[PDB]
Order: structure tokens, then C-alpha cells, then sequence
């Protein structure tokens, strides 16, 4: 890659292009689209509980009874990084100040 | 504005200057008499002769009083209620532009029925059907409250004026600029 | 106990509850509590009764939310104190020859 | 000192003051001392009422990440995050 | 214009206009019978007031019940029966209020808040970037040259 | 409006051949786009570069030859029989009477409005080195249309493999603030009024705020709510290690 093929390529496609969004890469796709993507974080966080409480039941006695290793860390990686993306997203509502004012 | 085309003498267009004068004074769309004074309309005829209709309708906004200028005019236009009743529709306009910042610098948005009453020449009760009917004809668009006597309107038709409106034009986006020096500074240093 | 339960009372229905001394005597002992704020109530002298400003309605204010950003914190306390002492041992089990 | 503490619990809470009933909470023989101990406390005076206005507080040096705050109350709770996310660097 | 005078209507001149022109509307020989004008009266005054609740709710957002009931040419016991009726067939919902005089629109709480209404927000920010690009392209040519 | 979709391939080889042609800051350079233009979407999938010869100091000095867009689109029916000519690009920034009059020249080998995008050598400033803009009359008039970079499946894979967020959304967006604020004072001091009736119109859009200081609140609430369940994530944890310290402590016993 040269110099000019260097910084078009980045500029166009590096991993996924968000840009030419950017004030509303991550307002737009998140907070202006709460239409419907978390709508009803009450159930959404009732979608939490039916995932931990799966695995969580399975293996109270820390031996081998249903024959499961990962068990415990499969709810914990996939409720972790959602939650992490709730969080970040509901911070930056109010976050981006737009001046509402009255 | 165009030079090639139309091309008329100077006493058709006077003439065609009275039919642009009748044409706004039974409606207040695109702007309003004073759309017309920017433009080479105004400047281009004479000032007597009733060629000024356009021109007092203009100061007639911010005073308020159709008796001067019906003192100015003959019956013919006179006698039509419409020129009346959407000529109170851009006074209260000035007091609706004044919701996002003209005066009050902290943007508080508040509508008192006595000030329009003053400036449109109506009544307090008769504000309630004013603004009514502005809504049905599509002039503005947002909700009125009858017991705070309150209105809030979304936008209208903002006009070209310049001066103390593009002066506080600016001092809006400062505290767009204000949050980079509070805000945006603290979640750099994160 | 009185001010919890009794949210409009009268002067004169204290002193005769607790047998207090006089009515210029509680007046005095009601306006102490409301500097820490625990009674938080108003003595109205012009009406002659106290009167609860307690109306709850809270879950709309920020008050409950500082004690959330403590307990976000509060869990993590015992986060940093435990990670590091799974480690600690196993240096001298992983040293030694296991068979 | 037994005088300036019985006037603030009547004061700082309790609003809008009366005239002859604060001479007889602070032992005051003389109503003339009554003014002279509000113009020490500054007190708003209005047409046969004295009020209270200073309920509320400001000022008083800076505060940073306490009482309410604006730009930073949100801060804290989006360090919270970056806290979780420095442990695990 | 008798269509579209629903919206405007004060019901002050309703009496008046019937009585000026009535083609139709008080003496009509025509595609009616009867052996009165009752008809006439009866049936028009009843859906002139049907017809003037509709655009009220969609114009105020609250006002208040005593100069409502003098828009409504009625009494209080007139007043409560057309609103009733609105309501149990399903044609408008407002909130009435008889110890306190405060008629509302009702607006509906379900919008989850920030989950939709926030939608006016980026609204209102949105059209900058598209104005600006407008703007970048003819700015340079006009001041440039 | 319409939409207006570019691949990288066409922007990646539209500045290699200003490259290719030695092109200094004194000449410009121009092309022809090639695509589907009848859907709302226009799209570009081939481009080449014509050599066009410019003064600047000069604006009625351009040469632009058509004998090389007849045979260049012979030689693509051989190729690709869906890519037709849907309008031109051009290189600089400025936009002078040398582009304005070549835009009805390539109107006559292109059936729908041709497409006219600036391209920026130099790529300077944010993203989208080149905008897309159509042509309207009420003066000739350029409108800009949203400029969306996509690409095939393997053709962004293929980039992939040569190349082989709380922060990154308010750094963006502060930078865009900041461009408002320079957009007001650059524009009045040209004037000393369309753009700010655009501008005017959408600054509008606690009375009615009263019930929406809550809705603040009940998001604040569900975070609360989500970092309990966010401590779960390392409550278990906290279990997961002692499940190893009762083994820990095993070894030494058998040691």
C-alpha cells in the first residue's frame, strides 16, 4: 500500500464505515433509534434473567451432576457485553447536550 | 429578479407592481408585505399615488393600528374584512418569532395574551379563536393551553431579517462551543 | 413518633399526650428536630397546628440515584480484593513437582 | 449564643417570621432590640412582616462531584464503566 | 364552506345562518317530509355539537370547563350528555373534570418516553448537515469569485 | 431527493490517476462515472480518467475531448453490457466555468441527470473526500445528495485483508459543533438569508418539559438496574475463582 492507497483506504473501508454519520454514528443508531432496538428495557432486562437463571440452576453444588463445563460463563459473556451497551447508550441520551432549554 | 426576460417599460411596471400589492393583502403566505421591499419592487416605484401600500403595511406590523391605515387608503380595499383579519395574523407572527430567543437570554418561552391584544388590535378572548384558526389553515403547528394561558408553537415560515437576530444566532452556538470547553475537555482527560 | 402519624396536629394535642409543660415549652422542642432534619415538618403560628411537608412523591427526584452510583461502586469494592488472591498460592503450588 | 441558636431553628426552616412572637423566643425586653438583631442577620422586611429569603444556598467555594451537581453528575456514572474496563488493562 | 365551517364553528351564528339561507336546511319540500320543522332543528343541532368536540380536542390541549360549556351553547346538564355519548361510542377521548372545570386533551402516556419522543430531538439537529452541505458548495463560488 | 452510492474501488483509483497524470495545483483533473442510474439510488461500479487541460488563471481555458468517451464506451460493451455512462466527476475544490459548461456536454451520452462529485486530492477535513452533487435549474444550481460508501461482499472482504466507542461518538460529535460555530461568522461576513431560514426553522423544533424531567430520571433507573445485573457478571466471578482455590488448595496436599 502506498501513501495515497494508505489513507483512502482507511477513509473508505477499514473495518465497517460509520463515518460521514459521526455526530449521529453512534446518537443515530442508538439513541434516535430506540423506536424499536431496547424498547421495553424492563423486558429486556427480563431477557437477562431467563438466560442466567438457565444456566445458573444447572449446577448449584459445584460438582459434576448435568455433565457441563462453560455453563456458568455462557450467561456471563453474553448478558456482560449487552449490558454494557445499555448502559453506554442510556448515559449518552441526555449526554449529548443539545440544548433544549425551554 | 430577471434581467432578459420580461422586459416592460417603466409605466407596466407600476401597474404590474399594484397586481404584487393586492396579491399579499388577502394572504400572509410566503413571507409577507415586507418580502417584497428587499426585492426590486419597492425601490423601483414611486411612493404616492397608492404604490405605498406595501411599504406602511410593513411599519403597520409593529405598531398595530389599522385605523392609520385605513385613514391612508380608499374604500375599495377597505371594505374587504380578509385584509383585516390576516393582516392580525403576521403582528402576532413578530410576538410567535419571539418564542426562541429575542429578548430573554436564557430561551424561556412564554405568551401572554395582553401583549398580542396591544399589538394585533383583538381582544383577550377573541385570542383563544385567533390562534385556532391558524392551526386549521395549516400557518402554524403546535398546542395552546386555555388554562396558563400558554402557547407553543413549533416553527412557522422564519423570516430573512438580519441584525439582533443573526447577533443571537451566534450566542446560541457558543454554548454548543462552551460544552467543548466543559464538558468535552473533562471526557478527554477520561 | 407523633409527627409521623399525625401529619395536621393541633399545640395543645402534644401536651397532653406526653404531659409536657406548656404550650411555649414543645414549641420550642419541635423547632430543634427540623435543623437535622429529622422531624421535617413547619409550625404555623398564625393557624395554631403543625403540619407535615413530608408529601414522599420522591421516585421522580435524583435522591434515591446518589445511593445508586454507591452501589455500583460497592459491588467492585470486593471485586479488586478477591482477583488478586487466586493468584497469591499458586505460585508455591505451581513451584513444587507435582507427580 | 443561646439567642442566635433559638433564632435559627425558627429561621433557616420555619419561612416567613412574625414580629412580636421572635421577641418573647429570644428574651427580648425591648422591641427596638428586636430590628437591631435583624439588620445583624439580614433579614428581608416587607409591609408589617419580616421574611426569609436565604433558604437557599450557593456559592460557598467550589464543589466538585457533590450536591447536585450538572456536568459532572454524568461523570460519575460513566467512570463507573471506564472503572470495570481500567481493572481488567 | 358549510363542510369545512365545522372546524370554526362557534355555534354563536348557527341559529342564523339556517334562517338567512335555508335551501335545505329549515323549509324543504324537497327529498323530506314531515309534518314539521322539528326535523330540521332536532337532527341539525345534534351533529353540529358532534362535529365541533372533534376539532376542539385536536386544537386545545386543556382549557377550562366554564368557557367551554359557553362555546357549546348549552348547560351543564346539556353539556355532559354529548360528551358522554363521544366517549362510550368511541369517536374522542378527554378528561373532564367536575369539581375542578378543567377539560383536557388526555395525551397518551404509553409513548415510553425517551424510547419514541426523543425521535423530535435529533429532528430538530438533523437538517443542519444537510443545510451546511448546501451551503459549503455555493458559499466558495459566490464569495470567491 | 435521491441517494448516491460509491464503492472504494472508484475513489481509490480516481487519485492514483492524478497521480499517474502529474497533475499540479494549477490543473484539475476530470472523469467519467459508470453505473446504474435508473433506481433512486444512483451507483458508480466503473470509473476512468480523461485528460483534462485547465487554466486557473483563465476560467474560458478547458479542453476536454469526446473522441475518448465514444471508443472507451464501445470497448465497455465487451466487458460489463450492464455499465452505462450516468454522468462525470472532476478533481479541486472550486467550481469554475470550466466544469459548469462541460456539464451539458457529457449530457449527451448520458440519458438521466449526470451525477457531478468534487473530489478531494488532498483529502482534507473530516470524511467523504468526495460529495455528490446533482444538477438543477430554478442558474445552475448543485444540490448535495447523501454520499453512502458500500460495497459487494468479497469486495469489502478483499480490503480487509490488505488492512490486516463511548469516546469515539462525542469526539465526532463535539467536531461537528465546532464546524457550526465557524458556519455562522464565515457566512456573515459574505452577506455584509436562505441558509439561516433553514437554520432558523430547525432551532425551535418548561411548560411541556415539566412531565419530561422524569423521563431522565427513569433511564437513569434502568442503568442502576442494568449494573446489578452488570455485578452479577462479576459475582460469578468472584464463585468462578474459589472453584479453583478448592483445588488450589489440593495440590500442595498431593505434593
Amino acid at each position: 500500500k502506498t501513501a495515497k492507497e494508505t489513507k483512502m483506504l482507511m477513509n473508505l473501508h477499514k473495518e465497517q464505515w460509520q463515518s460521514g454519520l459521526k455526530m449521529y454514528d453512534y446518537e443515530e443508531k442508538e439513541e434516535s433509534n430506540l423506536a424499536a432496538t431496547k424498547s421495553m428495557v424492563k423486558i429486556a432486562e427480563q431477557y437477562s434473567k431467563r438466560i442466567e437463571e438457565e444456566k445458573e440452576l444447572t449446577e448449584e453444588e459445584l460438582k459434576t451432576r448435568y455433565v457441563g463445563r462453560q455453563d456458568p460463563k455462557k450467561h456471563l459473556s453474553e448478558t456482560a457485553d449487552e449490558t454494557l451497551e445499555n448502559n453506554i447508550v442510556s448515559v449518552l441520551t441526555a449526554g449529548v447536550n443539545s440544548v433544549a432549554i425551554k | 429578479t430577471l434581467e432578459p426576460s420580461t422586459s416592460i417599460t417603466l409605466a407596466e411596471r407600476q401597474q404590474l407592481a399594484y397586481d404584487l400589492s393586492i396579491s399579499a393583502l388577502l394572504g400572509d403566505k410566503i413571507y409577507n408585505f415586507g418580502e417584497l421591499l428587499h426585492h426590486p419592487i419597492m425601490e423601483t416605484i414611486v411612493n404616492d399615488s397608492n404604490y405605498d401600500w406595501l411599504f406602511q403595511l410593513l411599519n403597520a406590523l409593529t405598531v398595530g393600528d389599522f385605523d392609520k391605515f385605513d385613514s391612508l387608503i380608499k374604500v375599495q380595499i377597505s371594505k374587504i374584512p380578509i385584509l383585516a383579519q390576516h393582516e392580525s395574523f403576521l403582528r402576532q407572527k413578530i410576538c410567535l418569532m419571539t418564542l426562541i430567543e429575542t429578548v430573554f437570554v436564557k430561551n424561556i418561552r412564554m405568551l401572554s395574551f395582553e401583549d398580542i391584544s396591544k399589538a394585533t388590535h383583538l381582544p383577550k378572548d377573541n385570542v383563544e379563536h385567533l390562534v385556532m384558526r391558524a392551526i386549521s389553515l395549516g400557518l402554524l403547528k403546535g398546542s395552546i393551553d386555555q388554562v396558563n394561558e400558554l402557547v407553543t408553537i413549533s416553527w412557522v415560515q422564519p423570516r430573512i431579517i438580519s441584525g439582533d437576530q443573526i447577533t443571537k444566532m451566534k450566542d446560541r452556538l457558543v454554548e454548543w462551543n462552551d460544552q467543548v470547553e466543559k464538558l468535552g475537555k473533562k471526557m478527554e482527560a477520561r | 413518633i407523633i409527627s409521623l402519624t399525625y401529619k395536621k396536629i393541633s399545640l395543645r394535642d402534644i401536651c397532653l399526650k406526653l404531659n409536657l409543660d406548656s404550650e411555649q415549652t414543645v414549641e420550642y422542642m419541635v423547632s430543634r428536630a427540623i435543623r437535622d432534619g429529622v422531624i421535617e415538618a413547619k409550625i404555623n403560628h398564625e393557624d395554631g397546628f403543625i403540619e407535615t411537608t413530608e408529601l414522599l412523591n420522591i421516585y421522580d427526584s435524583e435522591d434515591p440515584q446518589q445511593v445508586f452510583d454507591e452501589r455500583i461502586k460497592f459491588a467492585n469494592q470486593l471485586h479488586d480484593e478477591y482477583l488478586v488472591s487466586m493468584r497469591y498460592p499458586e505460585d508455591k503450588k505451581t513451584q513444587q513437582n507435582e507427580k | 449564643a443561646i439567642r442566635d441558636e433559638i433564632a435559627k431553628n425558627t429561621e433557616l426552616s420555619y419561612d416567613f417570621l412574625p414580629l412580636s412572637n421572635i421577641k418573647a423566643l429570644l428574651f427580648f425586653n425591648n422591641e427596638k432590640e428586636t430590628e437591631k438583631f435583624a439588620l445583624e442577620r439580614n433579614w428581608p422586611i416587607v409591609n408589617s412582616k419580616v421574611y426569609f429569603n436565604n433558604q437557599s444556598k450557593e456559592k460557598a467555594d467550589y464543589e466538585d462531584e457533590m450536591m447536585h451537581e450538572e456536568d459532572q453528575k454524568t461523570n460519575i456514572i460513566e467512570k463507573a464503566m471506564d472503572y470495570a474496563i481500567s481493572i481488567e488493562n | 364552506s358549510l363542510v369545512k365551517l365545522f372546524t370554526t364553528n362557534e355555534l354563536m351564528r348557527w341559529p342564523i345562518v339556517q334562517k338567512t339561507y335555508e335551501p335545505v336546511l329549515n323549509e324543504d319540500d324537497l327529498a323530506f317530509g314531515g309534518e314539521a320543522n322539528k326535523h330540521h332543528w332536532e337532527d341539525l343541532q345534534k351533529r353540529v355539537i358532534e362535529h365541533n368536540l372533534r376539532v376542539i380536542s385536536e386544537y386545545y390541549s386543556r382549557i377550562t370547563l366554564l368557557r367551554l360549556n359557553e362555546l357549546l351553547d348549552l348547560t351543564e346538564s346539556q353539556t355532559e350528555t354529548y360528551i358522554s355519548d363521544l366517549v362510550n361510542q368511541g369517536i374522542i377521548y378527554a378528561k373532564v373534570n367536575r369539581p375542578a372545570k378543567i377539560v383536557n386533551f388526555e395525551k397518551p402516556k404509553n409513548s415510553s418516553q425517551l424510547l419514541n419522543e426523543w425521535s423530535h430531538n435529533v429532528d430538530e439537529l438533523l437538517e443542519h448537515i444537510e443545510t451546511i452541505g448546501h451551503l459549503i458548495t455555493k458559499e466558495e463560488i459566490m464569495h470567491g469569485l | 431527493h435521491e441517494k448516491v452510492t460509491i464503492a472504494p474501488l472508484v475513489l481509490l483509483s480516481a487519485l492514483d490517476h492524478y497521480e499517474r497524470t502529474q497533475t499540479k495545483e494549477n490543473k484539475r483533473c476530470v472523469g467519467v462515472i459508470l453505473g446504474d442510474a435508473n433506481s433512486s439510488t444512483i451507483r458508480v461500479t466503473n470509473s476512468f480518467a480523461l485528460p483534462f487541460e485547465e487554466d486557473e488563471k483563465n476560467s474560458d481555458v478547458w479542453f476536454l475531448d469526446h473522441n475518448y468517451i465514444e471508443n472507451m464506451n464501445e470497448m465497455c460493451k465487451k466487458i460489463n453490457a450492464k455499465e452505462k455512462l450516468i454522468g462525470w466527476y472532476h478533481s479541486g475544490p472550486k467550481l469554475r466555468a470550466s466544469d459548469l459548461k462541460i456539464n451539458e456536454l457529457f449530457k449527451k451520452y448520458t440519458q438521466n441527470n449526470p451525477l457531478l462529485l468534487i473530489v478531494d486530492v488532498k483529502q482534507q477535513g473530516v470524511g467523504l473526500p468526495t460529495d455528490a452533487y446533482v444538477a438543477i435549474e430554478q442558474e445552475k444550481t448543485f444540490l448535495h445528495l447523501p454520499c453512502t460508501i458500500e460495497a459487494e461482499e468479497a469486495e469489502e472482504i478483499g480490503v480487509e485483508h490488505l488492512l490486516r466507542i463511548r469516546l469515539t461518538n462525542q469526539l465526532k460529535s463535539l467536531k461537528g459543533l465546532q464546524s457550526k460555530l465557524k458556519d455562522v461568522v464565515e457566512y456573515l461576513d459574505k452577506v455584509i438569508h436562505t441558509i439561516l431560514g433553514k437554520l432558523q426553522d430547525v432551532f425551535n423544533l418548561n411548560n411541556l418539559q415539566k412531565a419530561l424531567t422524569v423521563k431522565t430520571n427513569d433511564e437513569l433507573m434502568v442503568i442502576y438496574i442494568s449494573n446489578l445485573v452488570r455485578s452479577i457478571i462479576a459475582f460469578d466471578d468472584l464463585i468462578e475463582n474459589k472453584i479453583q482455590n478448592k483445588k488450589i488448595q489440593e495440590q500442595r496436599v498431593k505434593d
